[PDB]
């Protein structure tokens, strides 16, 4: 078996939840490889990494991962948080504390 | 920044139940961290904040064998504390525990503490220095000999200083982007008379910790002292009654640290 | 071997509007022991569906515990709580 | 972050 030379995570999964009436990102990739970096806005977070996410912020992600010629190589992914933040942070819609602003 | 907080330890004896409970949480300022439980399902620790959860096995693995270790020593000490007091076994009694670190806003190192409990409230604790133990019982000096001689409160200094604080910063700045928020409470102003002859409260803030000073009087009957709770999410919430025609002078002031400003 | 009185709490998490979802939420804090047993009624009795927090002891060995569930604002809504102190029971409304 | 000595009373 082998774990990193795989050039599988392009499907890093990625869970949503409302922490404080901000929708807190959490995109986990693989524990089974070091050097798999993953950024979301101007963080970088080794396997898994947490944030957050308001109208404007970013929707995509990119992945740093070595390949079979030992060279890393960086691919953009397009995740959508407008659709998982709206849904995660409803109850706090009705009570008009998200957006965070006012 | 004003935030750092603690670890909770609590086990119990139980009515001759076979083995005591032990529940291990922690937490970073009013932001809990950790789940342990030994009737929980899973004989692991259980991240519950989110951004622990960029922690990998080797932060997991190597900390989940440290709380059952805790749960070992606190199952352990239990039997002592009441095999030495006067006791039976068919009794029910309770230990809780404490030590941490604390920070200012360089985030440099506040001072740290360090305290035990058994069914009664204070039974040892690591005073506000770095050697030192404050005992008041018989056991106590006997069992804070025996810290005495097994050096403990230097080794205990030096995790205190440097290996609980800058994971506390590590904390602070892989969850930098929900603890930035300093949510300022949103207040409102109501009435109720019942007689024909009020409320002051905060709704949604991060940091618990806040005063509600409710002209130049001060008071010791009209006002009853709540306690600060929980709004379940990570937000906390927070009365004095006075003739119909006479609510009308005072003030309600607040300082948060999230308000740059107390509040009229 | 020592007593101390809990403080009980019916409250909600969201201020109550009529028909919008919220949660509802029985803190209890300041007992000891922590052998409390609380359960959130309605109008009759219903919700055993309860979910609570995990075991604390705040600052001074005192426990504080938060029972909640889900539900929206109308019906009555409050909590019995069985403690140590005495063995006479405890109903703590929701009073808006 | 535990504290990773076996404390005992």
């Amino acid at each position: 078996a082998d774990p990193c030379l795989t050039f599988n995570p392009d499907k890093c999964q990625l869970s949503f939840q409302p922490d404080g009436n901000r929708c807190a990102v959490l995109i986990k990739c693989g524990w089974e490889c070091q050097s798999v970096a993953i950024q979301y806005k101007n963080k970088t977070r080794n396997n898994t990494l947490a944030s957050t996410w308001q109208p404007g912020d970013p929707e995509w992600y990119t992945v740093s991962v070595p390949g079979a010629d030992g060279f890393l190589r960086t691919v953009n992914n397009t995740f959508i948080f407008e659709h998982m933040c709206n849904t995660a942070m409803f109850m706090s819609r009705q009570y008009h504390m998200w957006p965070p602003r006012k | 920044g004003s935030h750092s907080m603690r670890y909770f330890f609590t086990s119990v004896s139980r009515p001759g139940r076979g083995e005591p409970r032990f529940i291990a949480v922690g937490y970073v300022d009013d932001t809990q961290f950790v789940r342990f439980d030994s009737d929980a399902a899973s004989q692991r620790m259980e991240p519950r904040a989110p951004w622990i959860e960029q922690e990998g096995p080797e932060y997991w693995d190597g900390e989940t064998r440290k709380v059952k270790a805790h749960s070992q020593t606190h199952r352990v000490d239990l039997g002592t504390l009441r095999g030495y007091y006067n006791q039976s076994e068919a009794g029910s009694h309770t230990v809780q525990r404490m030590y941490g670190c604390d920070v200012g806003s360089d985030w440099r190192f506040l001072r740290g503490y360090h305290q035990y409990a058994y069914d009664g409230k204070d039974y040892i604790a690591l005073k506000e220095d770095l050697r030192s133990w404050t005992a008041a019982d018989m056991a106590a000096q006997t069992t804070k000999h025996k810290w005495e001689a097994a050096h403990v409160a230097e080794q205990l200094r030096a995790y205190l200083e440097g290996t609980c604080v800058e994971w506390l910063r590590r904390y602070l700045e892989n969850g930098k982007e929900t603890l930035q928020r300093t949510d300022a409470p949103k207040t409102h102003m109501t009435h109720h008379a019942v007689s024909d002859h009020l409320r002051c409260w905060a709704l949604s803030f991060y940091p618990a910790e806040i005063t509600l000073t409710w002209d130049g009087e001060d008071q010791t009957q009209d006002t009853e002292l709540v306690e600060t709770r929980p709004a379940g999410d990570g937000t906390f919430q927070k009365a004095v009654v006075v003739p119909s025609g006479q609510e009308q002078r005072y003030t309600c002031h607040v300082q948060h640290e999230g308000l740059p400003k107390p509040l009229t | 071997m020592i007593q101390r009185t809990p403080k009980i709490q019916v409250y909600s998490r969201h201020p109550a509007e009529n028909g919008k979802s919220n949660f509802l939420n029985c803190y209890v804090s300041g007992f000891h022991p922590s052998d409390i047993e609380v359960d959130l009624l309605k109008n009759g009795e219903r919700i055993e569906k309860v979910e609570h927090s995990d075991l604390s002891f705040s600052k001074d060995w005192s426990f504080y515990l938060l029972y909640y569930t889900e539900f929206t604002p109308t019906d009555e809504y409050a909590c019995r709580v069985n403690h140590v102190t005495l063995s006479q029971p405890k109903i703590v409304k929701w009073d808006r | 972050l535990l504290f990773g000595y076996p404390v005992y009373v």
